[PDB]
RNA sequence: GGCGACUCUCUGGUCUGUAACUGACGCUGAGGAGCGAAAGCGCGCCGUAAACGAUGAGUGCUAAGUGUUAGGGGGUUUCCGCCCCUUAGUGCUGCAGCUAACGCAUUAAGCACUCCGCCUGGGGAGU
RNA sequence: AAAAAAA
């Protein structure tokens, strides 16, 4: 009945970003947060070595491009079947940002995850790749059925 | 060339008709929401009645009318708009009369 | 068909295009044949289907794409939704759902995108951009949480509580009414933040209720120091040098007639009957432009104010109390400077000869409106005997008034005779009684005299062809009046005329027919709600609601800045003779900005005055919860019907208290109809109501129906 | 809410006095109810007859 | 049972007021006669009807409060006005009393008296 | 809610 408070994650110790921590917890498998803490700090050294920019400048830029603005929600009042355009709450933006970032990074062709996650962030930051596309995809779809809401 | 006339408005829930006559009930002109190409819910609306009256009225001014008695029929939403469309077309409205059966 | 559609779209794509009806489009394209008219209609339908044009709910066609939008002002509601009031007032309102406001607040000029699908009767829209921010200050009640404040806004149209950071508190305790300046606006889910600019006091302290109103509109407080220095330096008696070049009238029979409690006497009058049967009327107004010169301290302040304001308990004056109740005031039996308008008036109320000049008067007696009624109407022998030398003039004034009233009404002026409240308070500001304010014979006499003097001054300066300020009242809104005309055909009142070319007299024909009917108060009130407000301007465009071509306000420069300018332009053009091109260009630059300002300062006075009245009515009804009163349905809405009492107090009957049936609103009839019972509550019915609840802070009176 | 006829002491309403009767009909020319016009029941009937005899003689309209 | 346009012709009943007269000339009323729905059927005939406020008729007595229709008297009132008493009718509340209870309550279903119709377990059977 | 006009 009353919106449950989301769990207050700690800031990532080296970038002081609760966003970066949330990425670690998204990447973590079978409660192996160590593996994911390593992978990211390996991925961000890869980003900083290639770009020269701070990984935080790139990662925040990457999230901007992945983060959705409007989403499709199924509404079936009587008939309807209306894909109601819904504005993504700022918490659900980051959610879907990090979910897609990780989900598509794992699917990439590169051998190691630290490289796969680095390359998906670098592609996301350049407003390209698959995770940015996925945001576009649902917006193209939300624009397509925009006459409901 | 007749000056005085009656503007017989039928406003149903489907449609607004407007016939304009002479005093002996011979038909000078007419129009209707349907004659103007409105269809469905639009034919009921007071806007369609307004436009119906103007088209009927502008047909009548060619035959050279000036004064209109009005007779309204039916429960529809047109009569108030359609009457002020007759005043706005130019023709003066002496008296209106609800002749709903 | 397609070439015609392109030609219409190209015409509508011109920069000067405004949204037009089919009839306006017909006129603008010079369509004269019935077949070309059919072609336009089919084209408008086809383009509207394609979404290349949009029909507004006021039946006007505009290109969305140049918008896909409409520019307009937000009118917010307290439940969280809003309406867009377009800039083009001929367009209809656009409903804005609470989620689609996108940080817009009440009064913000915005752009709104038009939604293709509407969920109801009205056209829906989303706020895409905010062009101008209206609200920069917010009054409210401060509240203290652990680590931060908030302020609950008194404007309930601001639905969200204003966050106060701990360093912005500035001393504000729990329950203190506070002014708050906005530092930030709302963004997403974050509320607006601020800083306490001022503490008023506690919300339970006497007079803070009104003071909160004064701050809510942004009404002027105390006078600046340089104004109070100028006022304190102004002499309390006339200097002999100022009597030069003024017509002496001190020996003539002149009187002020005002309210018993009025200290700001603007006007003094005289009426002499001439040998031919015509009347000589002298109107002698307080010469405020002498003591408040151009670009003095008091002038800068009196421009900033725009008008005096007449709240329940107090007066916020335009000029200092030392001036307004001292030297400008036409006080009894003391020498006073005036600017007079003396008029010879024949047996049909036409002004044949007039003169506007500087004078000194000495008023014979200060009357009241109650004393003057007792002499004329009630035929009171004690008061006649007391005022025996003035009694013949008071009867000569009465006959002149009638003659001027008979002229006015024959020219087609709309007499809008409604019952207004007057609230009666004690010295603390607590409410004693709400009585009817009656317009007697003595007020309507003074009314008519002021009117003719205001008419005679305007006319003189229009023919002079110099820059001047006029009080104009435009033609009413053609859509609003179209809806007014419909409403009166339901009661059987059949008007002669159309909404785009009504003569004022036609509206008076209605108001004479309904007189002493139950329907009166509401048809009266509904006509009103089709009228435009009157404003000042530099151009002569006429006054619709007096049915004249020439009008200005001249007869109250103590309490209206536009009147005070009329006194300076009269001194400039007539007395001094300064009709040079450089003088004219100076005023021709300045009057558009004064006219716009002073207009907006009047509407800010009215809104505020009313808001104190409605507060003190509500304060009146707090001890009347449970009591049964007879009344009359003043308004009917989708959510209920409003009821007016016999002291003008208004209250709502919410549909949720109509427990005997499921009520449906009929928009055409103005009625609440029961589905089962077949009971029909209409605008204009007499009903008995009981008082259920009274909320002083919100200014709500809730009623329930006992019987019809 | 006073009766015209009780007030002015009028004991006989006359179908020929049209300018009186017209005070009691609507603009359409329907008779106005007694609760609107303040009229006494006694007079309302008389009035009702008059208007009807008027209307027969085309002094008033049946329907304006 | 019913009876709603207006006018005209003919005709019935009711109420108020004053008492000029009459001087118990009254009341109820089986039968009978007349009136009397869709009626049911050939206007005639049918002759019954929740033709049930489910409450015979007539008379007298027995707290109040309030509304309305047609009146009467007084009060001041110009008249109107409102105020008050009183009559007849029609309503809503409400005593006392009555009721099994619901209710009724000066329009009694209260308290009395006269006369009439009618009832006496359900069904069988309105056969 | 909503007009003049007054104050």
């Amino acid at each position: 009945k009353g919106p449950v408070a989301k769990r207050d994650v700690l800031p990532d110790p080296i970038y002081n970003s609760k966003l970066v921590s949330r990425l670690i917890n998204k990447m973590m498998i079978d409660g192996k947060k160590g593996k994911s803490q390593t992978i990211l700090y390996k991925s961000f050294d890869i980003i900083k070595e290639r770009t020269g920019n701070d990984a935080m400048e790139v990662f925040e830029q990457a999230l901007k491009n992945i983060m959705p603005v409007l989403e499709v929600k199924a509404r079936r009042v009587g008939g309807a079947n209306y894909q109601v355009p819904v504005e993504v709450r700022p918490e659900r933006r980051t959610t879907l940002g990090l979910r897609w970032l990780v989900n598509y990074a794992r699917l990439r062709g590169e051998k190691t995850m630290e490289e796969r996650l680095a390359n998906e962030i670098l592609d996301a930051a350049n407003n390209t790749g698959a995770a940015v596309k996925k945001r576009e995809d649902t917006h193209k779809m939300a624009e397509a059925n925009k006459a409901f809401a | 060339n007749i000056e005085s006339g009656i503007a017989h408005i039928r406003s149903t829930f489907n449609n607004t008709i407007v016939t304009i006559t002479d005093t002996h009930g011979n038909a000078i002109s007419w129009s209707s929401a349907g004659a103007l190409g409105f269809r469905g819910s639009r034919k009921s609306t007071p806007f369609a009645a307004q436009m119906a009256a103007e088209t009927a009225a502008k047909g009548s001014i060619e035959h050279g009318l000036k004064t209109l008695e009005v007779t309204v029929k039916g429960p529809g939403s047109g009569r108030e708009a359609a009457i002020r469309a007759l005043q706005a077309a130019g023709l003066e409205v002496t008296a209106i009369r609800d002749v709903t059966p | 068909k397609e070439a015609f559609m392109e030609k219409l779209l190209s015409f509508m794509k011109e920069e000067a295009y405004k949204p037009l009806t089919v009839q306006e489009l017909e006129e603008m394209l010079n369509i004269t044949e019935a077949e070309e008219f059919k072609e336009l209609v089919k084209a408008l339908v086809a383009l509207e289907e394609k979404g290349l044009i949009v029909r507004t709910r006021s039946d006007r066609y505009g290109i969305p794409e140049k918008m896909n939008l409409i520019k307009g002002k937000i009118s917010a509601h307290a439940k969280g939704f809003a309406f867009l009031l377009p800039e083009d007032t001929s367009l209809s309102d656009v409903f804005i759902p609470p989620n689609e406001l996108n940080t817009a607040m009440n009064g913000d000029i915005v752009m709104v995108r038009l939604n293709s699908q509407s969920s109801g009767s009205r056209q829906e829209g989303t706020v895409i951009r905010i062009l101008e921010r209206a609200i920069q200050r917010v009054v409210g009640t401060y509240t203290e949480t652990r680590n931060f404040g908030f302020v609950i806004p008194d404007d309930k149209k601001i639905t969200s509580d204003i966050f106060i950071p701990k360093n912005g508190k500035n001393g504000a305790a729990e329950g203190h009414k506070v002014v708050v300046k906005l530092t930030s606006y709302p963004e997403g889910r974050m509320n607006a933040e601020g800083e306490v600019e001022t503490i008023l006091g506690h919300k339970n302290d006497p007079g803070i209720d009104i003071l909160s109103v004064i701050h809510k509109h942004g009404l002027p407080g105390e006078f600046p120091a340089d104004a109070m220095e100028q006022a304190s330096s102004t002499p309390d008696t006339i200097d002999e040098k100022d009597l030069k070049d003024r017509r002496d009238l001190r020996d003539q029979v002149i009187v002020t007639i005002d309210g018993a409690d009025a200290k700001d006497l603007d006007d003094a009058v005289t009426v002499t009957k001439l040998d031919d049967g015509s009347y000589k009327l002298g109107v002698h107004i307080a010469d405020v432009s002498h003591y408040v010169t151009e670009n003095s301290p008091i002038d800068k302040e009196a421009l900033e104010r725009g008008t005096s304001v007449y709240l329940v308990d107090r007066v916020i004056p335009m000029i200092p109390h030392r001036l307004s109740n001292g030297i400008c005031s036409l006080n009894p039996k003391v020498d006073r400077l005036t600017l007079s308008c003396e008029m010879t008036i024949n047996s049909q109320g036409q002004v044949t000869e007039h003169e506007i000049f500087q004078s000194v008067i000495k008023t014979t007696e200060r009357m009241t409106y109650s004393d003057v009624n007792k002499i004329l109407v009630d035929d009171d022998e004690e008061l006649k005997q007391k005022y025996e030398p003035l009694v013949p003039m008071f009867k000569d004034m009465e006959r002149l008034a009638q003659i001027l009233r008979d002229k006015r009404m024959d020219r087609g002026a709309v007499d809008f005779d409604f019952k207004e409240a007057k609230v009666l308070v004690d010295d603390e500001g607590a409410v004693k009684d709400v009585v009817i304010r009656e317009r007697s014979v003595a007020e309507k006499l003074i009314e008519e005299f002021m009117l003719v003097a205001n008419e005679t001054v305007a006319e003189h300066f229009h023919w002079m062809n110099v820059p001047f300020i006029y009080r104009i009242h435009e033609e009413p809104n053609a859509e609003k009046l179209q809806k007014f005309l419909e409403f009166v055909t339901t009661f059987g009142y059949v008007v002669k005329g159309t909404a785009g070319n009504i003569h004022p007299r036609a509206l008076q024909s209605i108001l004479d027919a309904v007189r002493d009917r139950p329907e009166e108060t509401v048809i009266s009130t509904v006509m009103l709600r089709s009228m435009k407000q009157a404003k000042y301007d530099p151009q002569s465009l006429g006054h619709f609601g007096l049915s004249t071509e020439f009008y200005t306000h001249f007869t109250s420069p103590i309490r209206r800045y536009p009147d005070l300018i009329v006194h300076r332009l009269i001194r400039t053009y007539l007395i001094n003779g300064k009709v040079d091109e450089a003088t004219q260009e100076k005023w021709a630059e300045r009057l558009p900005d004064i006219a716009e300002h002073t207009s907006s300062m009047e509407r800010r006075a009215v809104d505020a005055e009313r808001e104190t009245d409605d507060l003190k009515k509500a304060e009146y009804m707090l001890d009347k919860i449970g009591e049964e009163f007879d009344g009359m349905i003043s308004s009917v809405t989708n959510f209920g019907m409003f009821v007016e009492l016999p002291n003008t107090i208004e209250g709502l009957v919410h549909v949720s208290f109509m427990t005997d049936d499921y009520y449906r609103f009929d928009e055409q009839h103005f009625a609440m109809i029961g589905e089962r019972t077949g009971n029909v509550f209409r605008i204009g019915d007499e009903i008995t109501v009981k008082v259920v609840d009274v909320n002083k802070d919100e200014r709500n009176i809730d009623f329930e129906i006992v019987g019809m | 809410k006073v009766c015209y006829f009780t007030s002015n002491g009028i004991t006989h309403i006359d179908y020929k006095d049209v300018d009186l009767l017209k005070k009691f009909v609507s603009e359409r020319g329907k008779i106005l109810p007694r609760r609107v016009t303040g009229t006494n029941a006694k007079y309302q009937r008389k009035l009702t007859a008059a208007i009807k005899r008027a209307r027969q003689m085309a002094l008033l309209p049946y329907v304006s």
